[PDB]
């Protein structure tokens, strides 16, 4: 799907297109500028050298090279500017290289939406086009369930996970991926009695021990 | 440039079409950074396709929103805190010299940040990486305690606790903001530089540059073109330096902007989105889960921070 | 405005998009003078064909003020050898107000 | 009207104003040394200059590789300068505003965007699809299937070495 | 998010896993000593999902 959508939408490159436009065309207006006579009697410099001797030259050929001067520092203050722009732009490739590529980071959507799980870089044009490959969820179900387990007045939270229920039977699973586990001692750990959580359920939790014990 | 260098004015506008593209290129860069500022702002709201609200009935277990959700009884669908906001910042216009409104008005701003609080307040983080997928509040802020080493149990035997304090703070929030000045100091500034800056540009008018008179009409009005020329050249030329300096000083202040509202997109995006390990990046502390409130041409953040109190000394081995 | 703004963007494909052209300003429908009702005219005659002149170092002087002045005839007349105006053109001398 | 008020040049409006000027000054200015009220000859009265309302004028264009219709926008003026709709910016003239809300095309201000079934159209643009979400103090969403997307971010690293001496 | 704590963002603070930083008053600037833990003396072994 990525290569489709790379050879059929136009403009999937424009924040490359949008620079390289920039940069051209900055060339093209300094150039130009050229045409311009700057308030002076010719816009080229071989004309008024030609048919105006130095002495009243000078103010003619003044005005060209401080015009010019001016579209000059210009240009180069543009350039400047885009190239700091460029240089932020660069900065946070090179840190979202290594954070995605040279490793997973846990920064939510920096290394693309959804959860990260690795990338791959490829070159372009001046640029650099990165392939985030994340892992996001897409079906979802609807569960009743309840912040603690309270068995023989002792409470019982989830190691890791949450708990949930179907309507009938409760159930450990983690809290990405529905993976529906019985609630045994390995995955839970006591902390209390369970008159102080509110919004708890009465429940039943599994010990493994018993079941080899007899 | 016709208006401001001459407004109405075919003779200088003549002589301004001799100095080239300066004027397609000043107003180029100002349109490019116009937009920059929509870009800004969509880039760093727009972080949620889909407008989530609020439930009708605020059940959450404790922690009292009503400070931050939008509140119906406004008439500008704004939660308390956002009013107070708006009221602590205060905010040229003749010459040619106009402002655009933004793309984004104050409401869908709003309407923005209420869509991310209702998806932080009922789908924790999830709403940032795919569906919403809704979790009651107890259990989300048990799972961000237990994102900082805090297992669960801290939280559910101090619920009634936690929740009264993070009331209490919020309140307080409200209170610092009243009744200290300049809590919006950065925006105060941003602004009041901004103005600043457009106020200076519209007095360059005022300025012969070496001319007989700042004000070109009585110059036309008086003078024979053929060595009006001149005048009406320095004019011009000190009149299009004062735009470039302008033109230029708001590029640098633009890029600092950018700056800034990029590390704000980031910021919601790892804060809000999300709960955040990189420590002093969402507030002093142990960070858990941050509000965004729209502010006038800003956004304002409400890291809420676990932060260890009391300690007690032992004697350990390891 | 569509050929406008083939004109300004120097090109004929334009990209999809708003652009700014230029600014919407009516144009005036007709001009408008307010001169005073003052019709006494001050004594050009009498400075410019003065009986005797006074020396540099007594150069006269005389106030005009208060009046409607017709530089039309002294600028006409060839009389004045040199007529050398600075700060003012002296074809619209007449134009303006003092 | 192209005025001349005693060698006061000037182009605009001259209307009625409450600035009560004191017996002795002639003429207000503005900042940047322009003139915004003057009292006329033959009759002394407070007129005061204002210069006829100016305003940008902007295009919206879906492209001429597409259509030739063009959307005219005169922002910040009343629908009384000269279908044809207000906005907060301006009003837009050249389309036809509508009640259904769709994603932006092209950016108009104030949170109304812009060809579409042989026309031009004006709306609000959507914040998106509305879409609550089933709160409660002890529902929980788990999903049970998962997918993998890939996404291309694309980040200019470097631009052409120009020079020029 | 170095000195003030331990980071995880890979090449952020040094080369390598990084443990911790120590910061240090230059002329105009700051000199960080990133402390990070870098593997060696590697060992091939069969290994099953």
């Amino acid at each position: 799907k990525i290569q489709d959508s790379l050879s059929s939408t136009p403009s999937a490159l424009g924040k490359l297109q949008d620079v390289v436009n920039q940069n051209a065309q900055a060339l093209n207006t300094l150039v130009k500028q050229l045409s311009s006579n700057f308030g002076a009697i010719s816009s080229v410099l071989n004309d008024i050298l030609s048919r105006l001797d130095p002495p009243e030259a000078e103010v003619q050929i003044d005005r060209l090279i401080t015009g010019r001067l001016q579209s000059l520092q210009t240009y180069v203050t543009q350039q400047l500017i885009r190239a700091a722009e460029i240089r932020a732009s660069a900065n946070l490739a090179a840190t979202k290289m290594s954070e995605c590529v040279l490793g997973q980071s846990k920064r939510v959507d920096f290394c693309g939406k959804g959860y990260h799980l690795m990338s791959f870089p490829q070159s372009a044009p001046h640029g650099v086009v990165f392939l985030h490959v994340t892992y996001v969820p897409a079906q979802e179900k609807n569960f009743t369930t309840a912040p603690a387990i309270c068995h023989d007045g002792k409470a019982h939270f989830p190691r890791e996970g949450v708990f949930v229920s179907n309507g009938t039977h409760w159930f450990v699973t983690q809290r990405n991926f529905y993976e529906p586990q019985i609630i045994t001692t390995d995955n839970t750990f006591v902390s209390g009695n369970c008159d102080v959580v509110i919004g708890i359920v009465n429940n039943t939790v599994y010990d493994p021990l018993q079941p080899e014990l007899d | 440039c016709t208006m401001y260098i001459c407004g109405d004015s075919t003779e200088c506008s003549n002589l301004l079409l001799q100095y080239g593209s300066f004027c397609t290129q000043l107003n180029r860069a100002l349109t490019g950074i116009a937009v920059e500022q929509d870009k800004n702002t969509q880039e760093v709201f727009a972080q949620v396709k889909q407008i989530y609200k609020t439930p009708p009935i605020k059940d959450f277990g404790g922690f009292n929103f009503s400070q931050i959700l939008p509140d119906p009884s406004k008439p500008s669908k704004r939660s308390p805190i956002e009013d107070l906001l708006f009221n602590k910042v205060t905010l040229q216009k003749f010459n040619g010299l106009t402002v655009l409104p933004p793309l984004l008005t104050d409401e869908m701003i709003a309407q923005y940040t209420s869509a991310l609080l209702a998806g932080t307040i009922t789908s924790g983080w999830t709403f940032g990486a795919g569906p919403a997928l809704q979790i009651p509040f107890p259990m989300q802020m048990a799972y961000r305690f237990n994102g900082i080493g805090v297992t669960q149990n801290v939280l559910y035997e101090n619920q009634k606790l936690i929740a009264n304090q993070f009331n209490s703070a919020i309140g307080k929030i409200q209170d610092s903001l009243s009744s200290t000045p300049s809590a919006l100091g950065k925006l105060q500034d941003v602004v009041n530089q901004n103005a600043q800056a457009l106020n200076t540009l519209v007095k360059q008018l005022s300025s012969n540059f070496g001319a007989i008179s700042s004000v070109l009409n009585d110059i036309l009005s008086r003078l024979d073109p053929p060595e009006a020329e001149v005048q009406i050249d320095r004019l011009i030329t000190g009149r299009l330096q004062s735009l470039q300096t302008y033109v230029t000083q708001q590029l640098i202040r633009a890029a600092e902007i950018r700056a800034s509202a990029n590390l704000a997109a980031t910021k919601m995006s790892e804060c809000v989105l999300g709960q955040s390990k990189r420590v002093d990046f969402c507030g002093k502390g142990y960070h858990l889960m941050s509000f965004p409130q729209s502010a006038p041409h800003g956004v304002v953040f409400l890291h809420v921070t676990y932060v260890p109190a009391q300690e007690k000394n032992f004697t350990t081995a390891p | 405005p569509l050929s406008e703004t083939k004109c300004t963007l120097k090109s004929f494909t334009v990209e999809k998009g708003i652009y700014q052209t230029s600014n919407f300003r009516v144009q005036p429908t007709e001009s408008i003078v307010r001169f005073p009702n003052i019709t006494n005219l001050c004594p050009f005659g009498e400075v410019f064909n003065a009986t005797r002149f006074a020396s540099v170092y007594a150069w006269n002087r005389k106030r005009i003020s208060n009046c409607v002045a017709d530089y039309s005839v002294l600028y006409n007349s060839a009389s004045f050898s040199t007529f050398k105006c600075y700060g003012v053109s002296p074809t619209k001398l007449n134009d303006l107000c003092f | 009207v192209n005025f001349n008020f005693n060698g006061l040049t000037g182009t605009g409006v001259l209307t009625e104003s409450n600035k009560k000027f004191l017996p002795f000054q002639q003429f207000g200015r503005d900042i940047a040394d322009t003139t915004d009220a003057v009292r006329d000859p033959q009759t002394l009265e407070i007129l005061d200059i204002t210069p006829c309302s100016f305003g940008g004028v902007s295009v919206i264009t879906p492209g001429t590789n597409t259509s030739n219709q063009v959307a005219v926008l005169y922002q910040d003026v009343n629908c009384t300068e000269v279908n044809v709709f207000q906005t907060r910016a301006g009003c837009l003239i050249g389309a036809e505003h509508v009640n259904n809300s769709y994603e932006c095309d092209i950016p108009i201000g104030a949170g109304i965007c812009a060809v579409a079934s042989q026309s031009i159209i004006a709306y609000t643009m959507s914040l998106g699809a509305e879409n609550s979400v089933a709160y409660s103090n002890n529902s929980i969403a788990i999903p049970t299937n998962f997918t993998i997307s890939v996404t291309t971010e694309i980040l200019p690293v470097s631009m052409t070495k120009t020079s020029v001496d």
